[PDB]
RNA sequence: CGCGAAGAACCUUACCUGGUCUUGACAUCCACGGAAGUUUUCAGAGAUGAGAAUGUGCCUUCGGGAACCGUGAGACAGGUG
RNA sequence: CGGUCCGGCCGGGAACUCAAAGGAGACUGCCAGUGAUAAACUGGAGGAAGGUGGGGAUGACGUCAAGUCAUCAUGGCCCUUACGACCAGGGCUACACACGUGCUACAAUGGCGCAUACAAAGAGAAGCGACCUCGCGAGAGCAAGCGGACCUCAUAAAGUGCGUCGUAGUCCGGAUUGGAGUCUGCAACUCGACUCCAUGAAGUCGGAAUCGCUAGUAAUCGUGGAUCAGAAUGCCACGGUG
């Protein structure tokens, strides 16, 4: 059958929101649309900067954007030259003054978005799908992950008939709601079609809740 | 019912006469969850019955039930490919339920003015061993006698 | 001479609770009496959407927004108290309404 | 009890008996009783010959019976001859008020006719 | 029906056309697509062609047509029979 | 003084105050018979009083909000039960055997998606 | 939706915004009970000539990302399908699976 | 099979009939001229085609620039196919 | 408790209902029996709750080349002065017919008239709209309050008391049609909702067959929301009786 989105089910249980602000009905849709535009722009511009998540927290008169990346340098730029221009354009889109922070991901092998983006990059570079998945799984297990599952779907190896393959090491307790399971999905637009990649990384149960 | 894990649900006694038996009677005459309509229909019918036949309401009510209650009923049972309508003895609670059910249905299939009048007429008739309620009880007893051959038999 | 009502709204209870405790703490630092935080009822907006692109009704996800609301009454409107609250900032996910 | 020409009201309450007249319904009936000063609940049997004549006058103040049937016939007839949308819908015996015909238009089409 | 307080509704273009035709005595058909226009008493003697969707259909106005919409006299769906 | 019990049934909350008295039962500033025309509802309210031998030995002041005739009556019965027990702990054994101490937790089941009501499902056709 | 359909909506908003005041005054004249018949007639005729798109009822709410004309939610500005996508990625504040 | 559709009078609209447009309703790049914009008249069913009047900023260079308007050329656009 | 304009009205209280945060509670824990010195089962106690307390969310590997290229994305194909684009009118609402899912009934456990009782959940600023006046009414004018435990939508209805109808195609039922309107909307002809007056169809419980539901369930009775200018018998929710 079909499974519930792992991040969405555990929002407010063990996972936090990527947008953290309050808005009345009048400003909710505009703020939500503004977040979409700024997130779209940041991902496109920083496609080669290995960005994990963008957290848009809107203080009352501003937009604080926190960008989690595994390569902070290429993002900040020399003397903040790049992050400065990013701030200006984000402020232009939002309509309010912007404040951009750059968080660093210590282990880019334990972050689902990074693993999924890397796998799709190799697929677009014509690397064998089994090799990429095996490498990702082994890297996560080495870096101490409690479990990982990687799924690749659609015309694998340029096949006329699409299929789904998946590798799994450790435990990925999707039913457990206190399990710290980071899930993210990416897509590879190859010459034969779209290949979907889904990654689950289980990092350990969280005892206590949102503490 | 595949696990037989059901007990029984408590029923509050009827307010005017303090009878759980009569309380169960008001739950069959009840339609659409309207129990206040049903008790008004029953209390009026019982009051008319008491004044018509003397006695009180509970003993007049009881005599009608004892004249409609069945004893044996046919139950289809399958021995081998063959099925038979085995005559089986019924439990006292099933006796009361069947008697009350038959009285209400027979009363509904009548041409009098009010349901209270229909109930009173059919209930007085049951005390006189006449009426659709006792007639169909006889039919049940007659169908069981025809199959007395298959009691405790293949 | 007057009184102010502080209306706190948020989507997270743990967030609005820390921001109300901060306001009540601050008022006592600027020496103002404060009626204790009062929990006004929470609004539960509720959304129901179809989860398939085509057909398949009965396949639905149900969502809810829980707007938590807290009220604080600073009865002693000391001049220092009001000024401190104007210069004060609260967590982004919190809405604060000032009434005189 | 011979109000409005052939109409003969029964022994039933006056306010409801007067509804037998084509052109008179419950609201008009109450108006007739109120204007003529007769209680709505009285029976036509119990009604006195003085009171009945008053009712006949109060009914005459309305366009009822054969006059209404001529009025209604002329209205439908003018729609049909004039040939507007509502005229064609009357001529073909199909719902005139935009109701669905794909299914459920029987009151206008009559019983189902097999293909 | 439209509210009395708002008056009747006639399209300006047709209103301009009908008044010009009646003052000039013109008898040529007045092609219009305005099916939502009420028939004013002024056009009692005029022939208006109203779009039914694909063709302009000739309707000679008569005293009995006052107050009705123009579209009423231009059937839009063609049904002859089911067999 | 005043002995208090809170009683709840379905969607109703009943506040009952008991002081030794002639047997005056007042509900929302109006008498028992005037507040409840239903004999079943009236019997439920009085039940805890004739089960014990205190029918005319106590005075009941009751304010009840929410719910319907049976819910409000059932909530009142629960309050009097809890109030009597506080008033005299000896009553627990007789009240428990009867069953008036339990809070009937039966609430209305939510309407579920795909179902007309909580459990009723739209009519099915294979073909 | 198609690029043309989304474009039609932007025009409808532009014209509605530009003619909001003119349409509002004319409708006030129409609803004015103490207005003269010729003034009301001129108002009726004036409103008709005004561009249709300028009417705020000719605009269909469409998803702000895909432009879908069906399944819209005003609170979020997106179609049911985009709402569910944003909700499970945590991009809608407060929104989470509801259960009761 | 009260299913997509959580709501077809116009719109929606994807269908039809008729009138229209062809680097184009929507996007970028290039050149040429123009602030943008606002208020009115005619013709037409409206898209559109004609007229007018009014308005000439912004920022510093002092050759300007940034917005939008029209035209041309194409590289392209567009498609609920 | 003190007054009352008898109203939580005012002072006042902080008890209580409630609100919403943080805890507590339930574990076969205890007792007895059965069982393989077990798991577990059964009864008992106490308890608000007892053995998974009730409901929900949660859907394994897979299956059906299942559905969706018309949400979106997308390989390939195809149109590119047209399969792209603008507009007006029409259609999506047709109607010999067949079927699915509903609604309202076919009455007297009911219809109608008068009086009166007891909810929950929600929504609201180009929005909810009170009160007062006008209209038979739908509504109109005026205009307070409210971005809301405060104001509005907003009178719950079944229920109960009295009266009438007295078993009739009816004081049942409201379909259909004629007239007169209202409102939203540039605009209600095709093709809106609602009101008033008149009309008063089929239907007297449904062939073969077939559906749902084990408890606050079914049945019935109202209420709210989303979508939305307007347009619910649909849908998603909510309590009442039961
Ligand atoms: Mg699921
Ligand atoms: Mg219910
Ligand atoms: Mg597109
Ligand atoms: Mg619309
Ligand atoms: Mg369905
Ligand atoms: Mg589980
Ligand atoms: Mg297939
Ligand atoms: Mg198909
Ligand atoms: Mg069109
Ligand atoms: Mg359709
Ligand atoms: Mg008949
Ligand atoms: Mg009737
Ligand atoms: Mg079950
Ligand atoms: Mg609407």
């Amino acid at each position: 059958g079909q499974k519930v989105h792992p991040n969405g089910i555990r929002l407010g249980i063990v996972k936090p929101w990527n947008s953290t602000w309050f808005a009345n009905t009048k400003e909710f849709a505009d703020n939500l649309d503004s977040d979409f535009k700024v997130r779209q722009y940041l991902t496109k511009e920083l496609a080669k900067a290995s960005v994990s998540r963008i957290v848009i927290e809107r203080p009352a008169k501003s937009i604080r954007v926190t960008i989690h990346t595994a390569r902070p340098g290429i993002v900040i730029g020399k003397k903040g030259e790049d992050v400065e221009k990013l701030r200006k354009v984000v402020a232009d889109i939002a309509g309010v003054p912007a404040q951009i922070n750059i968080a660093e991901v210590r282990k880019p092998e334990l972050d689902a978005k990074l693993v999924a983006d890397s796998i799709t990059s190799q697929l677009e570079r014509r690397v064998m799908f089994r090799r990429a998945m095996k490498r990702a799984v082994q890297n996560a297990m080495r870096l101490g992950a409690k479990g990982i599952k990687v799924e690749v779907s659609g015309r694998l190896g340029g096949a006329e008939i699409a299929r789904t393959e998946w590798y799994r090491e450790g435990r990925v307790p999707l039913h457990t709601l206190r399990a710290d399971i980071d899930y993210n999905t990416s897509e590879a637009h190859t010459t034969y079609g779209v290949i979907g990649v889904k990654v689950w990384i289980f990092k350990g149960e969280i005892l206590g809740g949102m503490a | 019912p595949r696990r037989r894990v059901i007990g029984q649900r408590k029923i509050l006694p009827d307010p005017k006469f303090g009878s759980e038996l009569l309380a169960k009677f008001v739950n069959i005459l009840m339609v659409d969850g309207k129990k206040s309509t049903a008790e008004s229909i029953v209390y009026s019918a019982l009051e008319t019955l008491a004044q018509r036949s003397g006695k009180s309401e509970l003993e007049a009510f009881e005599v009608a039930l004892e004249n409609v209650r069945p004893t044996v009923e046919v139950k289809s049972r399958r021995v081998g490919g063959s099925t038979y309508q085995v005559p089986v003895e019924v439990r006292p609670v099933r006796r009361n339920a069947l008697a009350m059910r038959w009285i209400v249905e027979a009363a509904r299939k009548r041409g009098d003015k009010s349901m209270a009048l229909r109930l009173a007429n059919e209930l007085s008739d049951a005390a006189e061993n006449k009426g659709t309620a006792v007639k169909k009880r006889e039919d049940v007893h007659r169908m069981a006698e025809a199959n007395k051959a298959f009691a405790h038999y293949r | 001479n007057q009184r102010i009502r502080i209306r706190l709204k948020a989507f997270d209870h743990r967030l609005i609770d820390q921001a109300t405790a901060e306001i009540v703490e601050t008022a006592k630092r600027t020496g103002a009496q404060v009626r204790g935080p009062i929990p006004l009822p929470t609004r539960k907006e509720r959304f129901t959407v179809l989860i398939s692109p085509h057909v398949n009704k009965d396949a639905r996800d149900q969502y809810e927004i829980r707007t938590h609301l807290r009220l604080v009454d600073i009865v002693e409107p000391t001049e220092k108290t009001v000024d401190a609250l104007m210069r004060l900032d609260l967590a982004a996910g919190v809405d604060v309404q000032i009434s005189l | 009890a011979r109000i409005a020409g052939i109409n003969i009201p029964d022994h039933k309450h006056a306010v409801i008996a007067l509804t037998s007249i084509y052109g008179v319904g419950k609201t008009r009936s109450k108006a007739i009783l109120a204007a003529a000063g007769i209680a709505e609940d009285v029976k036509i049997s119990e009604l006195s010959e003085g009171q009945i004549d008053t009712l006949r006058d109060e009914v005459a103040k309305f366009v009822v019976e054969g006059d209404l049937r001529r009025e209604i016939s002329m209205s439908i007839k003018r729609l049909m001859d004039l040939g507007c949308y509502r005229g064609l819908r009357h001529r073909r015996g199909l719902p005139v008020r935009g109701q669905r015909t794909k299914t459920n238009a029987r009151t206008r089409k009559g019983p189902r006719k097999p293909i | 029906p439209r509210s009395l307080k708002k008056g009747p509704f006639i399209d300006l273009h047709l209103l301009k056309k009908v008044e010009k035709a009646v003052e000039s005595g013109d008898k040529k058909p007045l092609r219009t697509w305005s099916r939502r226009s009420t028939i004013f008493p002024n056009m009692i003697g005029l022939t208006i062609a109203v779009h039914n969707g694909r063709q302009h259909v000739p309707v000679f106005v008569t005293d009995e047509m006052v107050g009705h919409k123009l579209g009423e006299f231009a059937p839009t769906r063609t049904y002859r029979g089911h067999a | 003084n005043q002995y208090y019990g809170t009683g709840r049934r379905k969607s109703s909350a009943a506040r009952v105050f008991i002081k030794p008295g002639n047997g005056k039962i007042v509900i929302n500033q109006r008498s028992l018979e005037q507040y409840f025309g239903r004999e079943t509802a009236r019997m439920v309210v009085r039940q805890p009083l004739e089960l014990v031998d205190m029918v005319e030995k106590l005075d009941l002041y009751i304010t009840v909000k929410g719910g319907g005739i049976s819910g409000q009556a059932g909530a009142i019965r629960h309050g009097i039960t809890r109030a009597l027990m506080e008033y005299d702990e000896s009553l627990r054994s007789e009240l428990r055997k009867a069953g008036f101490v339990t809070r009937d937790a039966r609430q209305v089941e939510r309407k579920k998606v795909g179902l007309r009501k909580a459990r009723r499902r739209p009519q099915f056709s294979k073909r | 939706a198609k690029q043309s359909m989304k474009a039609r909506e932007v025009k409808r908003v532009a014209l509605a915004d530009k003619y909001f005041a003119k349409r509002a005054e004319l409708k006030a004249i129409i609803s004015d009970v103490n207005a003269s018949d010729e003034d009301r007639w001129n108002a009726v005729l004036k409103l008709q000539t005004l561009p249709r798109d300028s009417s705020p009822s000719r605009q269909r709410n469409r998803c702000r990302q895909t432009g879908r004309p069906h399944g819209f939610l005003r609170k979020f500005g997106l179609s049911r399908i985009k709402v569910r996508e944003a909700a499970m990625r945590g991009e809608i504040p407060g929104l989470k699976k509801a259960s009761w």
